[PDB]
RNA sequence: GCCAGCCACCGCGGUCAUACGAUUAACCCAAAUUAAUAGAUCCACGGCGUAAAGAGUGUUUAAGAAAAAAAAUCACAAUAGAGUUAAAUUAUAACUAAGCUGUAAAAAGCCCUAGUUAAAAUAAAAUAACCCACGAAAGUGACUCUAAUAAUCCUGACACACGAUAGCUAGGACCCAAACUGGGAUUAGAUACCCCACUAUGCCUAGCCCUAAACCCAAAUAGUUACAUAACAAAACUAU
């Protein structure tokens, strides 16, 4: 049996780091006409909208391509016991997985 | 105390100064009754020296 | 026992805290240049905080550098000098639209 | 007919505690279980106050001496070329393996932060991965 | 929030870390305890308020042969039950 | 008694139990003790505690 | 309870009850175990046990409820505020 | 039938009174009953943002606390002197013009005026300031220089020192603002709001007066986030 401790430790999510600038790769699970719901791993999923290249082979299941900026995008405001989330995750498009 | 005197004769008019003037012989003079009552031997000759 | 816990040790992903404009630069009265390009050229104003954005300390002595030199006599009161019109700009306001 | 108080204690408290008094006098199937199967903490109503003054919360922080080494690296030479992967459970990143041969490296002798980080780079090198340095 | 924290293992770069060693003797008993109140012919309900979800929950009970509510939440449903159902309902003897 | 540190022994009871009676040759009693310092405690608890009832008898 | 006919404000109290229904430990079903000081908002009330002898020695309000919980031997003082609700 | 009258407190009576007066009946004390005046008893070991309550401020004396730990501060507009002036305005001069000020609309006033150019004194201190510093408080933010901000770091008065603005006494200054006063307009009246003129005075030196919603309506020093929501507001509380 191995200790959860452990399992933290050799975890990708613990390797990463700070979550700004890194190179995730992520697949599509939702599309929408101009929307694209990606999932990179984290906790929630981040949006996109389809480059005017090659839009046509972003489909459901296709692997991308992305940045992480923010693992999850939460801010405070003034008269707010707890944090407003927004339940996404920020991310840009940098292309196709190239297979 | 000396110092501030010595400003009190130029700037009479002053009052900030006449209230540090005022408050500083206050505790001098706390401080002076607090050494009278433990050492009296080292508190009269300070009396004496400094012509307090 | 176990070594996989984390241990009390502080952030090491720490980045450098924002450093201003003059941040270890030494302002003076004397040099117009520098007191010039935080002034608006065209009514003489001094730009605030939000505009010229330099930290809590440099912008008080500017305020100051900027006074000494009006009465002084070593730079212009109701506008900006024109012979340092061209230098680069540091602020972040636009008037043209 | 029932207790409908949220506050006064948990849902085991009033329903013992009415049966007990004489007015339910039919036992609810659930009880049994509770009295078998006892939860870890039992459901009482608690007010969440605000924290106010010098008291902070008890959450440590989550940092391992990999993370002062990964530190190093991230600010050398950025992100690595390779693209991290979180849905192979045993992926192997490239700053991951960057320390690991970091510590295999410090099991030699070496205290010198400079030799340890500069002969890890040529040992990196001599695999075949690409650590093009930022700036 | 203020009542997680003795179920938080830690703080990672201010995300935080739920410890999966209570998790696992709590989902323990929990599940122990759905499984005896099933046993018994207990009536479980599905109560979710998320629009992801929705339809993997609702078909998720149907399999079970229970009882699912991921929709909207009337205010006097499990409080004022006879005038919202009926004259005389059985009330659920599980919520999930 | 609801003011003071300790409100019982402002009470009635806490002065009469204390049982120590002087000698009828006893008529000063001079007590010192400082305010600062671990030694001291033995003599502050005393004045704070057993003075009253000494005085009471 | 509370409606515009006296009539049916009874009908209303007395049904709403028994939904809130509470259970009070008794010692010896004739008194409270320990004495007991609260304060309610702005109602200071004190109650301490008492022997079998001498009981039922509170407000009247009280009396009512002591009744009817089945306490027999009790002193309660009501200081400040005497708001029934409260 | 708000009449005659009743009440310990709240109240009753204004042509259908269980409250006045009488009658029937009832209730409660009883050789006593009721009324009147004194007395027993009864206020705070409770409170001080909004309720009566933290006194305008600081130091010190009398007095009292100390008991575990620990603590001399600080870029910036404190204060009092000395020197200095950018932008505006006005005396005043030149030139042109016949009108200029003013309001929702006008009148009155001015025509010794208005515009432009040149320019002392007095007074007040754009932007910086979306910063929050200094002083015990009231206060302070144009520039320069000098002097300078008590206590080896508790509480403390009726004592000592201080205290915006208005007001008084004497001398000096007066751009401009301006109670009072006069004129115009409005209105039933307008000894008001609106418009024009001007005085005390706002300013400097010396002295006095010692009042403010002097309010952050929240006293000083050490602390705690435990217990726990009257209401509202700026969450609750312990020790001296
Ligand atoms: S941040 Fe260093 S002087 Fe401005
Ligand atoms: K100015
Ligand atoms: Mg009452
Ligand atoms: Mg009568
Ligand atoms: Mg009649
Ligand atoms: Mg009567
Ligand atoms: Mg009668
Ligand atoms: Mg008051
Ligand atoms: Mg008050
Ligand atoms: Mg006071
Ligand atoms: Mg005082
Ligand atoms: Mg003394
Ligand atoms: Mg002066
Ligand atoms: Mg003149
Ligand atoms: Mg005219
Ligand atoms: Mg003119
Ligand atoms: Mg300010
Ligand atoms: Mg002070
Ligand atoms: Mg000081
Ligand atoms: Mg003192
Ligand atoms: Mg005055
Ligand atoms: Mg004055
Ligand atoms: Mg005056
Ligand atoms: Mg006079
Ligand atoms: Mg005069
Ligand atoms: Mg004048
Ligand atoms: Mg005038
Ligand atoms: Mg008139
Ligand atoms: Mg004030
Ligand atoms: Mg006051
Ligand atoms: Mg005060
Ligand atoms: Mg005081
Ligand atoms: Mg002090
Ligand atoms: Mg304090």
């Amino acid at each position: 049996v191995e200790s959860f401790a452990s399992m933290l430790r050799h975890s990708p999510l613990t390797q990463m780091g700070p979550a700004k600038n890194k190179l995730v790769i992520g697949q599509i699970f939702h599309i929408v006409e101009d929307d694209l719901y990606i999932d990179f791993g984290g906790k929630f999923h981040c949006v996109c909208k389809r480059p005017e290249v090659d839009g046509e082979k972003y489909q459901k299941g296709t692997r991308v391509r992305l940045r992480l900026l923010d693992l999850e995008l939460t801010s405070r405001f003034l008269g707010a016991t707890t944090d407003t989330t927004i339940l996404e995750a920020d991310a840009v498009l940098l292309g196709l997985q190239e297979s | 105390i000396r110092n501030y005197e010595e400003h009190m004769q130029k700037h009479r008019k002053d009052k900030a100064h006449k209230r540090f003037l005022l408050m500083s012989i206050d505790q001098r003079k706390k401080m002076l009754k607090n050494l009278r009552e433990t050492n009296y031997a080292v508190f009269e000759k300070i009396c004496k020296e400094l012509g307090i | 026992s176990n070594e996989d816990l984390p241990v009390p040790m502080e952030n090491p992903y720490k980045e450098p805290l924002k450093k201003c404009i003059l941040c270890e630069k030494h302002v003076d009265y004397k040099n117009v240049q520098l007191l010039s390009q935080f002034i608006s050229p065209f009514t003489g104003c001094i730009y605030g905080r939000h505009i010229t954005g330099l930290c809590g300390k440099k912008q008080k002595e500017i305020t100051k550098a900027i006074k000494r030199a009006q009465i002084l006599g070593f730079m212009p009161v109701t506008y900006k000098d024109p012979a340092y019109l061209k230098d680069p700009k540091v602020c972040n306001i636009k008037y043209r639209e | 007919a029932g207790s409908r108080l949220e506050t006064v204690g948990s849902i085991f408290s009033r329903t013992r505690d009415l049966i007990r008094a004489g007015v339910l006098k039919e036992k609810p199937l659930w009880l049994d279980i509770y009295n078998a199967f006892p939860p870890l903490r039992e459901p009482v109503f608690r007010r969440p106050r605000l924290r106010y003054g010098k008291a902070k919360a008890a959450v440590q922080d989550i940092f391992y001496h990999e993370d002062r080494i990964r530190a190093k690296f991230y600010s050398a030479y950025g992100s690595g070329p390779k693209a991290f992967d979180l849905f192979n459970p045993n992926f192997k990143s490239t700053c991951q393996r960057f320390v690991e041969k970091y510590i295999e490296l410090q099991r030699l002798g070496e205290t010198d932060e400079e030799k340890l980080f500069v002969e890890a780079g040529k040992a990196l090198l001599a695999e075949g991965v690409t650590l093009r340095r930022v700036g | 929030h203020r009542f997680m924290e003795p179920y938080l293992f830690g703080s990672r770069l201010g995300q935080d870390i739920i410890d999966l060693e209570q998790t696992a003797a709590h989902l323990q008993l929990a599940l122990n305890f759905t499984a005896h109140v099933a046993y018994r012919e207990g009536i479980i309900l599905f109560v979710s308020r998320h629009r992801q979800f929705a339809h993997l929950i609702e078909t998720t009970a149907r399999d079970c042969g229970e009882y699912a509510h991921t929709r909207y939440f009337k205010g006097g449903l499990l409080t004022n039950a006879p005038l919202l159902l009926g004259p005389g309902v059985r009330l659920p003897d599980l919520i999930i | 008694p609801m003011k003071g540190r300790f409100p019982i022994r402002r009470t009635l009871q806490y002065l009469g139990q204390g049982d120590v009676v002087f000698k009828d040759s006893v008529k000063v009693m001079t007590v010192n003790y400082n305010t600062h310092g671990e030694l001291g405690e033995g003599a502050r608890k005393f004045v704070f505690f057993n003075i009253p009832q000494i005085q009471y008898k | 309870g509370k409606a515009t006919e006296r009539a049916d404000a009874f009908r209303k109290a007395k049904n709403r009850a028994v939904h809130y229904l509470h259970y009070i430990e008794r010692y010896e079903d004739h008194t409270i175990y320990h004495d007991i000081s609260l304060k309610f908002k702005r109602t200071h009330i004190k109650m301490k046990k008492q022997p079998r002898g001498y009981g039922l020695h509170c407000h009247r309000a009280i009396m009512t409820i002591c009744r009817l919980i089945g306490i027999k031997d009790l002193y309660a003082k009501v200081s400040g505020s005497v708001n029934m609700l409260n």
